[PDB]
RNA sequence: GAUGGGGAAGCUCCGUUUCAAAGGCCUGAUUUUAUGCAGGCCACCAUCGAAAGGGAAUCCGGUUAAGAUUCCGGAACCUGG
RNA sequence: GCUUGUGACGGCCCGUGAAAAUCCACAGGAAGGAAUAGUUUUCAUGCCAGGUCGUACUGAUAACCGCAGCAGGUCUCCAAG
RNA sequence: UUGACAUUGUGAAGUACUUAUUCAAUGAAGCGGAGCUGGAAUUCAUUUUCCACGUUCUAGCAUUCAAGGUCCCAUUCGGGGCUGAUCCGGGUU
């Protein structure tokens, strides 16, 4: 017989094994369903939103509402090869999530404006 | 040797903690741990019928020891002796081998055709083999409570058997064969008046034994 | 009629125990290889108010006999204890004042309290404050213990039932006046919600047995027999007598 | 308490930061007095 | 208010640590590879329940038609790494 | 002086006036460690990051509830001569 | 609430047992029997019996499979048996 020094059983560990499917859950797997064209969706061209783009270098967009600060930061960055010192976000009225993205002092916000098209 | 010192514990009540001793005897064991010990214990102290009681007899070891020997030489051919066979194909001899399966057996012996019958005495449906005695008893074919249905099993390439039977033996075994029958009578068949007289369990347990013998003395 | 105000308080919804305030529930150390052998030694911590209880509380400390810690344990304390006095349970403790002692081990005429109705148990007699139990006598056969219970009846106790040497502290108490309808409320506040009392010769038919009439009067005899069902017990139950 | 130095948080004394001065010199007396008062008992 | 269990023809009821084999972080072992495998530790044993209870850490000045202890300027602090 | 914070005290109870997450200290001594070399991120300085949702306004003899732009009802902070 | 039947067995006399059933406790830790050691003890040939068998002036301290003793490894930083801590029955009490 085995000795036992404590009065309580326990259940024994026992081997677990890994699944080994015989055929693919989906087969084809999904592509991204946020990529930089879905986070950023449109600028903002109020005259209000104008006004911080000469003055504070600041670049105003309407972003998905699945997208957080780490994600806009990142699509910024791809999309229109700037730097980005800090987003700032809301959920407006409608519905809609709105980034406020200032750029770093290396970057013009005016210069970029005209480049888009706005 | 000059820096250690013998500083012996103190383990009685009030004194240092106790060190770590055998709890086996007082484990919480799991559910079904405490039924299967509890099944066995609840079957000895209540008193047993003759028919169920006479299993608690087996034969010894040295002459099962001697059965398994002689059953040992008729083994039944396995799968792959079956395939050789059916290629090679009355171009094969007779075969001889142990006769199993507990419809198979029951009939053999009604027939008078089982020189030998061997019982396991595990059988948890008792039901199924506890009428077996008395018809080898009325039928005259000799009978040994064997010890171990997965042994039983094993001369016959299955997990249990339950029972085995030898219907017809080679010339050159007859005589071991003879020898066996003569002692398995004499502890089985030519015991079987008294034994179904005689009831089975009652036994105390360790406790209560203790106490009834104290009793008895004072 | 609808179901009467004694019937109610079985739902258990707001007649339920007030017990946010209770220091825990005071028993014995749990029966052991120490207690039934020899004696363990504890010390008085600190001596503490229990919200709802009349008697005051005592937090004893052990050692642990089979690992390194403190076990921490809840008494009634007895007249006399102190902060830092020594506690000795078991069957070969001294005869002193706070001791946990077997009944059996205790000569006739002993004052006991928190006594066990069977051994394990943890303390069942003699709880509230100022009262205790007298040791009347010992059967060896059969090991019982005969003792007197506070409200004078005599019952027969195993020997190996435990019991605290003294008498509850905190006695007199029922003796001061409540004085005022305040004290009375802030008395139940830490219990229970029983009061106030409202009588059922005040109430209608529909709410109590005694309601109704246009005197307040109970109109049929107050004493009610054993066998009456719920709805029914309502005055003197299976009264053997009345009167001063 | 887990912004700040060792030093504040503690005193260089047995027990320190834990028992105050008098509650350790009671502690050492009654250890040593005890411990020798067992050994009269022993012989 | 789940689970383990016990009720109920059943929708469901009781109960919350209960008659349960109820669980995982410090590593050592391995340089075939990622963690199989050696001791021990700890048995507490779901979860929900406070924008007035408990609680890590920011201030001043300026700025809009409507925003700010959240933006701007300056000056700090906490947590994790 | 007013409002408020706080300290040392005093009166009162058959009323003696929450819990947990969380953080720290101590006891203990398992281990790891120096001479051509190491440990301390509980001393100082330096580097990086900090997601998600709420945030406008009324708060009442006109933005709440009473069929309404109803003399009703609806918790609270600041308080000059 | 009272009676009958079932659950429901076992032994004795003119109540006894255990196993069903019921109650309680413990993160089922020390139960039952026996053997050591001593005491009481009076022996009517030897132990016919019974008790105890590490802790009480003091608000300290008590944890690293335990030091010691002894037996192995193939000596390295260590490891493993037995004893310390008496045996037997696995009925947690
Ligand atoms: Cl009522
Ligand atoms: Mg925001
Ligand atoms: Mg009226
Ligand atoms: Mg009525
Ligand atoms: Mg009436
Ligand atoms: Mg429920
Ligand atoms: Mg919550
Ligand atoms: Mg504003
Ligand atoms: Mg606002
Ligand atoms: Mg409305
Ligand atoms: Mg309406």
């Amino acid at each position: 017989l085995k000795v036992r020094t404590s009065a309580t059983f326990r259940l024994p560990k026992t081997l677990k094994l890994a699944r080994a499917p015989k055929y693919a859950s989906k087969a084809v797997p999904h592509y991204n369903r946020l990529d930089s064209y879905k986070v950023i969706e449109q600028p903002i061209t109020s005259e209000t939103a104008m006004k911080k783009v000469e003055d504070g270098n600041i670049l105003v967009f309407q972003v998905s509402m699945k997208a957080n600060k780490y994600q806009i930061k990142k699509a910024v960055k791809e999309l229109y090869e700037v730097d980005v010192l800090k987003v700032n976000t809301l959920v407006r009225p409608n519905g809609t999530k709105k980034a406020y993205v200032r750029l770093t002092a290396d970057y013009d916000a005016l210069d970029i404006a005209n480049r888009i098209g706005y | 040797n000059p820096l250690t010192h013998s500083t012996p514990k103190n383990f009685g009540i009030g004194q240092a903690v106790q060190p770590k001793r055998n709890l086996s005897r007082y484990v919480k064991w799991p559910e079904y741990v405490r039924v299967q010990r509890q099944k066995k214990i609840l079957s000895i102290r209540l008193k047993v019928p003759p028919t169920i009681a006479q299993f608690q007899y087996t034969l010894d070891r040295n002459t099962a020891a001697e059965t398994f020997k002689l059953f040992n030489k008729y083994r039944p051919e396995t799968a792959a002796e079956k395939k050789e066979r059916l290629t090679k194909e009355d171009a094969s001899p007779k075969p001889y081998a142990v006769k199993y399966g507990l419809n198979h057996v029951v009939a053999l012996i009604e027939n008078k055709k089982a020189k030998l019958v061997l019982i396991a005495n595990d059988v948890d449906p008792i039901e199924l083999v506890v009428f077996l005695p008395a018809l080898c008893k009325k039928m005259g074919v000799p009978y040994a409570i064997v010890k171990g249905k997965a042994r039983l099993g094993t001369l016959v390439n299955q997990k249990t058997s339950a029972v085995a039977a030898l219907t017809e033996v080679r010339a050159e075994d007859e005589a071991a064969l003879a020898k066996l029958v003569s002692t398995i009578d004499a502890n089985f068949a030519d015991k079987y008046d008294e034994v179904k007289k005689h009831w089975g369990g009652g036994i105390l347990g360790n406790k209560a034994q203790a106490k009834m013998d104290k009793r008895a003395k004072n | 009629g609808r179901v009467i105000r004694n019937q109610r308080k079985g739902a258990g919804s707001i007649f339920t125990s007030h017990t946010r305030l209770r220091q825990g529930a005071a028993k014995l150390r749990t029966l052991d290889y120490a207690e039934r052998h020899g004696y363990i030694r504890g010390i008085v911590k600190q001596i503490v108010h229990d919200s709802g209880r009349g008697a005051p509380l005592a937090k004893v400390v052990f050692r642990d006999p089979y690992k390194y810690r403190l076990r921490e344990e809840i008494f009634i304390a007895n007249e006399g204890v102190h902060t830092g006095q020594f506690i000795y349970a078991g069957k070969k403790a001294s005869l002193n004042v706070g001791n946990v002692l077997p009944l059996g081990s205790v000569p006739e005429g002993t004052i006991v309290s928190n006594v066990e109705e069977k051994p394990g148990d943890r303390g069942a007699l003699a709880r509230a404050s100022g009262n205790y139990v007298i040791i009347i006598g010992h059967n060896p056969d059969e090991n019982k213990t005969r003792v007197r219970l506070p409200s004078g009846a005599k019952k027969v106790i195993s020997s190996d039932a435990r019991g605290v040497i003294g008498v509850i502290a905190g006695g007199g108490r029922v003796d001061k006046p409540l004085l005022k309808a305040g004290r009375a409320f802030h008395k139940y506040r830490l219990k229970r919600n029983s009061w106030p009392k409202t009588r059922g010769v005040a109430m209608n038919p529909v709410d109590h047995p005694h309601g109704g009439g246009n005197h307040q009067h109970i109109g049929k005899a107050s004493t009610i027999s054993r066998g009456a069902v719920s709805g029914q017990k309502a005055g003197l139950i299976a009264a053997r007598r009345t009167g001063l | 308490y887990a912004t700040v130095s060792k030093t504040h948080k503690t005193v260089s004394r047995a027990y320190g930061g834990s028992r105050c001065a008098n509650c350790v010199k009671e502690r050492i007396i009654r250890a040593f007095l005890i411990e020798e008062q067992k050994i009269v008992k022993k012989v």
